[PDB]
């Protein structure tokens, strides 16, 4: 009988300038309130939650993914792995108050392209047209990736995720924004020295770096270094594959290519489980308010 | 000056926050990712002795004074072509004017 | 030979959408420092900063007006009809620090623009191309007019600015905005209770309150009311004129009249002195904040 | 709660400045371009005897929610069009934050 398709509606009478107005929001409330995590801003969270959301996607069943924009349920924001990530909910809440016709998915996946692009990142191409589905849809627990693990779980992963080399190298690439938590996650510290902008470091740092194993306060063993800097396990994996070295050093030479290839690599992300119609508007392209003058 | 005087201690909570991870202010302090700050005012742009800056900060050739840093402060990337230093930029201007009151004084 | 001839030309490769982002720029900061003049805003002093510019103006030999426009130099910055409007100028200098492409009279006159739509007020078309202007053509002091003074002296003073009973009615509806300080002019007070945002209350406080011909601390006579408020001999002059008091009367009882009227009058007075060529582009009507989602 | 609470103080200070011209919160107060708030928590919208509201502000007619009251105070045009109240908003979370907390306690 396949697996369920999810059809892409865009929301009634909406355009091209009512999104980039969502967009404003986002990117205002975020040089609003920069306190957040000190003064890291809400930016790095919220693209953690569009991956979050998007990275419960299966491509065998078509199941989760950011379509339904189920976030919103005790079964799936409750979980051990998506601690913290309450806080980019309520970030969103007064927005969607703001456009109450705006679905929970496409905000969710907006407020991830909107911080990278405010942080000085690539532009990201939007889709819309998720549509929320009934609380029946809500996938179930350990959907999302463990943070210690090797390069093979990594590889192993992101094939559910329909992503190759390629693509996840680049996804990576976003662990140099924040930092983790460890009344969050379990794991302390940030990756570089710029959290709240969006650059190259990450490779930079990884093969740049001397790495240390050693031991949080939570008992889990993180790469540290002398400049104070931590690393995953799964992060760490990426020098240690042959195959996923060559991309890591090639990020670390060109930033231009690193950029191209993780807009793609995110979009798709963003857009994995869905339909588009042929009658469905080209993806929009957000002005930051750089652009806007201010 | 057209730019005014805030709270040092609110400076410094920025400077700690946004600052310190690149940058030292203290005299003969270590440099990391960014040259040592300590008597940035009244200095030219990218002289500290000893580490390599880029092509753009010697080619804007301006003496840091409370002015020009409010406004590099604001849009790093815009005020000089070219520049290192990876900043979101200081959008505020009690914030600017907190942080750069603690400059003041802490690069003495 | 003859009066001056001002030639308005536009900055090199600029269109609307720069001049936009000017205007967004200003409007974000009347946003962002909102605690000037105890939680007042720059609003009020940004209008009267352009109000006091383009009336230096003089049909006759068309000196001043807002072309230099006439403050940005010293001498004149002193008047002592000017006093307060310092503020003004420190509001708009890092806004021309970021945009040093448009001109001085441009970004004043602009200031004023965009202080009356962010305050809720009516459209105003601004139209650029005012050029900076030699230190040696710079009007005098005592150009502008004084407070105390009767309806004669206002119908007067605007004849020279070429305007009549129906526009200076107009024009003085804004000082519905902001106050007077003591410190400044010799005078105490607002005109109402609503100071940042544009409305008709100071027609309706100006045949509804009570008036009481008082001294203030500087010894100089205003009148006042029970509710805290206060008018200039010259705006009481308003309703001591038949001719001014049919006016007032009409904007009292329809806003939706004195909003167009007032575009027309403040767009014509920041305007004065200007020839615009035929090849001039149409004047710009720029959208508010609230209208692009900011 | 889903709104977080704030300073009283600092509340004050605003409600001196942005709201006291038009506003009173004592008991039994005096209406004056507004009406009286008194007791404006646990009760709905343009109910207070003897001050005159538009009927768009007696349209609406909800409770004043922390959560909704608080969203008024945005853009106090939106939420109800056509009403009457002069305002230009409150658009920094740490403004309402002071000021709401403040309303509360002097509202009793
Ligand atoms: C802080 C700056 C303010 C707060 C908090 C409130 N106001 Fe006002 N107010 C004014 C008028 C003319 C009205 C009538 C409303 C109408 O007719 O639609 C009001 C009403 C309110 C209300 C609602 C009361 C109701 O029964 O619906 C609230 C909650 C309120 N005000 C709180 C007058 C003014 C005013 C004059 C210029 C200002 C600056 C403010 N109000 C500001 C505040
Ligand atoms: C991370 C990287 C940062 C951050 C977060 C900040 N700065 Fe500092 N900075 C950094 C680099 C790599 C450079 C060199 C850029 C170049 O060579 O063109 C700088 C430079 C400066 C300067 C110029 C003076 C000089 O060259 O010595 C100043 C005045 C400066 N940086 C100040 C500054 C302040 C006040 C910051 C926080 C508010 C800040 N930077 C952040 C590296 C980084
Ligand atoms: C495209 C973006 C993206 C992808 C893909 C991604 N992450 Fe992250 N993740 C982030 C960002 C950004 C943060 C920092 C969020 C913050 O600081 O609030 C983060 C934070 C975390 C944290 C710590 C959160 C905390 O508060 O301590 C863990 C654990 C984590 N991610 C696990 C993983 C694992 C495991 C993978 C893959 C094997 C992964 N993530 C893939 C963007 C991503
Ligand atoms: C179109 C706009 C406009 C016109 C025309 C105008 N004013 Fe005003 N003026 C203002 C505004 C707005 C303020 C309030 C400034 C503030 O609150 O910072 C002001 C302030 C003043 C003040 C007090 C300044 C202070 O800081 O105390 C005086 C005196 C004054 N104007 C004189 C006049 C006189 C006299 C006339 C005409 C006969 C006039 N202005 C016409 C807009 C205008």
């Amino acid at each position: 009988t396949t697996p369920l398709v999810h059809v892409a509606s865009v929301e009634k009478g909406r355009s091209y300038e009512d999104f980039q107005k969502v967009y404003n929001a986002i990117a205002l409330k975020l040089r609003e309130d920069d306190e957040y995590d000190n003064y890291i801003g809400y930016g790095p969270v919220l693209v953690r939650l569009a991956w979050h959301i998007s990275g419960t996607w299966d491509k065998h069943d078509n199941t989760g993914g950011s379509y339904g924009g189920t976030y919103r349920f005790k079964k799936e924001f409750n979980d051990p792995s998506n601690a913290g990530l309450q806080n980019g909910f309520k970030f969103l809440e007064p927005i969607h108050k703001e456009f109450p016709w705006i679905s929970s998915g496409d905000l969710f996946s907006l407020g991830g392209v909107t911080a990278v692009q405010e942080m000085q990142g690539p532009k990201i191409p939007w889709r819309c047209g998720r549509v929320d589905t009934p609380e029946d849809t809500t996938p179930d627990n350990g959907r999302l990736p463990d943070a210690d693990k090797d390069a093979g779980y990594v590889r192993t992963f992101f094939q559910r995720l329909n992503m190759n080399d390629r693509e996840v190298v680049a996804l990576m690439g976003a662990h140099a924004l924040g930092k983790t938590h460890l009344k969050n996650s379990g794991y302390e510290g940030p990756g570089g020295a710029a959290n709240n902008v969006f650059t190259n470091e990450f490779y930079l740092n990884l093969l740049n770096e001397d790495w240390k194993l050693e031991k949080n306060d939570a008992n889990n063993e993180q790469w540290d270094s002398k400049s104070g800097y931590m690393m995953l396990p799964t992060d760490y994996s990426l020098i240690q594959d042959p195959k996923y070295l060559s991309i890591v050093k090639e990020y670390a030479n060109d930033q231009d290519k690193f950029f191209k290839d993780f807009s793609k690599a995110f979009e798709k992300l963003l857009e994995n489980g869905i339909t588009f119609p042929k009658d469905a508007p080209s993806p929009f392209i957000f002005k930051t308010l750089e652009e806007q003058g201010l | 000056t057209e730019f005014k005087a805030g709270s040092a201690k609110k400076g410094a909570t920025l400077f700690k926050t946004r600052c310190l991870q690149c940058h030292t202010v203290e005299k003969g302090g270590p440099h990391k990712v960014g040259p040592n700050l300590h008597g940035i005012f009244g200095r030219h742009s990218g002289q500290a002795e000893g580490y390599s800056y880029t092509d753009a900060n010697i080619k804007k050739n301006v003496l840091w004074d409370e002015n020009n840093m409010s406004e590099y402060l604001t849009n790093p990337k815009k005020y000089i072509p070219g520049t290192k230093m990876a900043f979101g930029g200081l959008k505020k201007e009690k914030d600017r004017n907190d942080l750069i009151t603690y400059l003041k004084k802490a690069c003495e």
